[PDB]
């Protein structure tokens, strides 16, 4: 779509026009106004994020009570069904230089102050070495006696997340925060080992106090035997005190001086 | 050897297989719904009436998002239902699909669980634990010794009565691919979860002897026994474990709850030993009328 | 904001493929394997202080380069304005914004070929690049003051651009004129005939004059100087750049 | 010196007599006859005014600039009213058209010496001789009478006519106009000098050094310096001037153009001196027919 020209120059005629693009877009049906004012006041820095680990955020078309999100469309699988693959071939290079990428663009996330909230290996996605994080703070929205967690999720969830878990609070108020995103890329760099979850299928009961006490995590790193190197990593994630937890800048060296 | 059939048990175990004999294949529209019983945790259970015969009976619903590969896998390893054939087990009728769930078609028990019962009756009383304790047991040693799987869900919402006077269980893990499927999905506000299983180690029938004695300890109270969930689950694992107020029940049930209390699952009782136990001994011999208890606390 | 099919469900709601409507500029050009590879590297850009490079379509005899629509003015409009107030912190911020976004394309392996206050948009305190990699004499003179010695000493009659020596280096010199105009608000060299200007840079007579008699501080003229050097093998990297910005009074 | 010949004068005065009936030139008062070239954003038509019979030279100048200095321009190309010697192209008039400058001016149907040199090959000693006076008068005209120097001396910017006369235009008469278009268009022969090439202060002693190379040029019919433009313009900054062929030409314009072409324009040779020069007490006492050589040999 051709529109009217701004301004001549040498190299041809610089028109203003619209694009048409492949996107994904996420709906969401909503249930006070003071949310769709905080939901705006982030879309606007997602709109300015620009890293080449990172989705591009299109926007958000605000219909109410539907609530879209736009953000390109990403080729490729997901890290989660990449690395369950019994036909793809993972080593010590490719698992950190797949991790570095993460690291970079959760790097530059906490940078523009955005925590992710949702870093797991099924929002990343892989494309013949490209790295790609989607899905960062959607967590915070409020939207449409008992507790939902998936297998999946508890995995990525750092304890003092799981502790203040209860049927009736809302999930807006779990404290998110840096150091919980060092906590799941922690179990992201588990996937890329173990090539499974950390923690056996059980009862989501027996799940929340092995993490929120910190003794489930203690029994992986003892009982699955990686590589030395490759365990000080996962214990520095996965610290239960988060304050000991590594920035992700401070995690782009750790992973760089590997074997 | 404690499976022993009595008489009236075993012609209303054969009364219900004749019964059973005659629904065949069970589909949506054969049922038409009476009332809402129920629900919790990923599943609710209406009071229905079977149109082609006139069995009223409990149709589960569980909504799940899976594959129907393991959907026909869940369907296939609930069969086995209909081989549990015990006075202290919920029949089976039949299980099928439709519109994004499962449903299990079992037995109706007028009575409800005891989680109902306890709602209206305040406090169950000894004399009739020791009834319930008695069926738990050969419940779960039926289910152990004849179908070689535990039970992993023993709860007062989980032992059904009826006005016959009979203490059924149900929701017992009969299928691998439906424990796993909805399992670590929810989370409730109280836990009868044993410590071995939330510690993850190794646990056997012996944590379903924790749910039964923190349960009778529920009953008996009147009150949950022992806040954010994890706060929960960490005072079972390192707090000591709940008992029984002093004065007013006997020793012997103390003593029973407190064995079935133990943190250990190797010195905890297990199974031969409470059938054999001073409590059971005394409440086996004893003459209740539960179906009047029942009906008259409840209002049947 | 067409809807499509729906991909997968979660969570959070579900997820459709789809399409968007944006706005964007397009720049139509008239005449190629090496544009082929080069916008696909262009496409996968991604740097806050570099426009959006969105792609490309060659329907003939059309060349449309199609990238994100930049709000705000010119940084060549900017410092010649008298209103904006500039000042040592100022052009450092504004410079070192340039610096991150050049310092990124050489990265990548690009040079831009064409840097220079019109191809460089302020918007509040937001910096960013446009018009990279798009390279009888009809010379402007505002083009002819970021033009490199070696550029301009190989300009010949009939020859096409695609041979000119565009390098690394001669965007570190593209950018010292920049930074020329954040400290004069204006061109390094007089309006005079282009041929003047072409002896004046090609020879290094030029630049070495305007360092001269210019009184430009010690530290903001040794910026100049380095990303003027007439031996481009002198002249610094903009990652280098970046720390002698930094160490400005 | 400097003063009007009788045939000089009447022409002169009817020439002004003539464009006392022009008026206002608007773009629709004239007809194109036909293009007689183009250069350094600049294409040049004859052309014919309707309200008055006269067959003018229309200059059209692309500029996008804005209508202020537009209106600077048609200011102060006025000034070329005043500009009135048989050495200098006459001015009609000038006007803004569609983003174009029009300057109206005196068709000289001789062309430039530069079209005439690709026809004649070469132009002979004495014929030089005829132009440089011209060149020297007319510098000196806007010199005394118009302190203005001329900044763009070459072959393509000395016009003749059927008539034998021999003028100059292109001049830098409007500031404005210098520095709208100058900065903008650059060949493949230069004629400036080395001073100016070098950003230094600079003279009309500049149009000196660019009298000399034309003459250089015209009388070999080659330019005579030779590639990359800049290679060009830094032999002129610091390698030795041109000289003319010995055996050819004779010393006296050896030695004028050798003055001509110093590199330090403080001891190059000056108008008055020129003016004063052997070569141009010759060639001025010298008796040929411009007028006819020019014709036989374009054709008309
Ligand atoms: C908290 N403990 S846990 O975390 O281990 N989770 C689980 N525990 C135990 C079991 C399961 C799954 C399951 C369920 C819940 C289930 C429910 C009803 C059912 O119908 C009848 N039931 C008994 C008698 C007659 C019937 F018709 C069969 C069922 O069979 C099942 O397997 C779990 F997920
Ligand atoms: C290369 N040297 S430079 O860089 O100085 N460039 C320049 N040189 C010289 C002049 C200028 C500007 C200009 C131009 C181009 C011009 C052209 C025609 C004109 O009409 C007549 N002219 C003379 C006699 C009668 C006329 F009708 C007036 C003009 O008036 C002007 O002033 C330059 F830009
Ligand atoms: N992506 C863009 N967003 C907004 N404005 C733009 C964009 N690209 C070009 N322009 C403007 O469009 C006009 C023409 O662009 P352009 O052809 O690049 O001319 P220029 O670069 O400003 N000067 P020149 O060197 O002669 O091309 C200018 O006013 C630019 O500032
Ligand atoms: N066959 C049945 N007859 C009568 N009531 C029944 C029957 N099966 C289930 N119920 C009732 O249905 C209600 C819901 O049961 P259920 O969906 O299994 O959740 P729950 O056992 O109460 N708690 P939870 O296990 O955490 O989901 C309970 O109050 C039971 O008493
Ligand atoms: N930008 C995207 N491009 C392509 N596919 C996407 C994109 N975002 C999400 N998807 C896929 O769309 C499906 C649904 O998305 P989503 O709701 O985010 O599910 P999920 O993240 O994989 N699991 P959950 O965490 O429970 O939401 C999944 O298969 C995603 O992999
Ligand atoms: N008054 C005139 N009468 C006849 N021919 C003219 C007149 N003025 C200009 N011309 C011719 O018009 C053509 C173009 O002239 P012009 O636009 O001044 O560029 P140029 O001087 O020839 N080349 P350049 O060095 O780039 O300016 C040349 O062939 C001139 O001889
Ligand atoms: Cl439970
Ligand atoms: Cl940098
Ligand atoms: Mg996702
Ligand atoms: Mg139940
Ligand atoms: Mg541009
Ligand atoms: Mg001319």
């Amino acid at each position: 779509e051709l529109g009217e020209p701004i301004g001549q120059g040498r190299w041809g005629r610089v028109h203003r026009g619209r694009w048409h693009g492949e996107v994904a877009i996420r709906l969401l049906e909503m249930d006070n106004q003071d949310h769709l004012k905080l939901f705006k006041k982030e879309v606007m820095n997602y709109r300015q994020t620009r890293h080449e680990n990172v989705v591009l955020f299109m926007g958000a078309c605000m219909n109410p009570p539907h609530l879209a999100i736009i953000t390109s469309f990403c080729k490729g699988r997901t890290l989660h069904s990449f690395v369950r693959d019994p036909k793809t071939s993972l080593d010590i290079n490719k698992t950190r230089q797949i991790a570095q990428e993460i690291i970079k663009g959760m790097g530059y996330l906490h940078a523009k102050g955005i925590v992710h909230k949702d870093l797991k290996s099924k929002n990343v996605f892989y494309d013949n070495g490209k790295v790609v994080i989607t899905d960062f703070g959607l967590f915070g929205i409020s939207g449409v006696n008992q507790l939902k967690l998936s297998h999946d999720w508890l995995c990525y969830l750092a304890p003092e997340i799981v502790r203040e878990m209860t049927p009736g609070k809302d999930e807006d108020q779990l404290p998110f925060s840096k150091a919980a995103d060092v906590y799941a890329f922690g179990t992201v760099w588990y996937e890329l080992q173990a090539r499974d979850w950390p923690l056996k299928n059980q009862a989501a009961e027996a799940s929340i106090w092995q993490i929120g006490s910190g003794e489930g995590m203690k029994r992986v790193l003892t009982s699955v035997s990686l590589g030395k190197e490759v365990s000080e990593i996962l214990s520095a994630c996965w610290a239960f005190d988060l304050q000991e937890r590594p920035s992700f800048s401070l995690l782009m060296d750790m992973l760089e001086k590997l074997p | 050897e404690e499976l022993e059939l009595d008489e009236q048990q075993r012609k209303r175990l054969e009364a219900f297989l004749t019964q059973k004999q005659k629904v065949g294949e069970l589909k949506d529209d054969d049922f038409e719904k009476i009332s809402e019983l129920g629900a919790g945790n990923g599943g609710v259970v209406f009071k229905v009436s079977h149109k082609p015969s006139g069995l009223v009976m409990a149709r589960k619903l569980i909504h799940l998002e899976i594959k129907p590969a393991i959907r026909n896998q869940i369907i296939r390893e609930l069969q086995v239902l209909h081989e549990c054939n015990s006075p202290y087990i919920v029949g089976f009728y039949g299980a099928f699909y439709s519109d994004g769930e499962i449903s299990i078609c079992m037995e109706h028990m007028d009575g409800g669980s005891l989680d109902q019962v306890l709602k209206k009756a305040g406090r169950i009383p000894e004399q009739i634990l020791g009834k319930v304790s008695i069926a738990v047991i050969k419940g779960l040693t039926y289910l152990r010794e004849k179908h070689k799987i535990m039970h992993r869900d023993v709860k007062p919402s989980n032992i059904l009565v009826n006005s016959r006077g009979e203490i059924k269980l149900c929701d017992f893990g009969v299928s691998g691919q439906l424990i796993d499927s909805m399992a670590n999905s929810f989370v409730g506000t109280r836990s009868y979860m044993s410590p071995e299983r939330l510690q993850g180690t190794h646990y056997s029938v012996q944590s379903d002897i924790w749910s039964m004695g923190l349960s009778l300890v529920e009953m008996a109270v009147g009150r949950y026994p022992i806040m954010a969930i994890f706060e929960l689950l960490d005072y079972i694992v390192n707090e000591p474990p709940p008992k029984l107020p002093s004065g007013v029940f006997s020793l012997e049930f103390q003593d029973f709850v407190n064995k079935c209390l133990i943190k250990n699952p190797a010195e905890r009782a297990d199974l031969k030993q409470l059938m054999v136990h001073a409590f059971i001994k005394r409440s086996d011999a004893e003459e209740v009328d539960f179906a009047g208890w029942l009906c008259s606390t409840i209002g049947l």
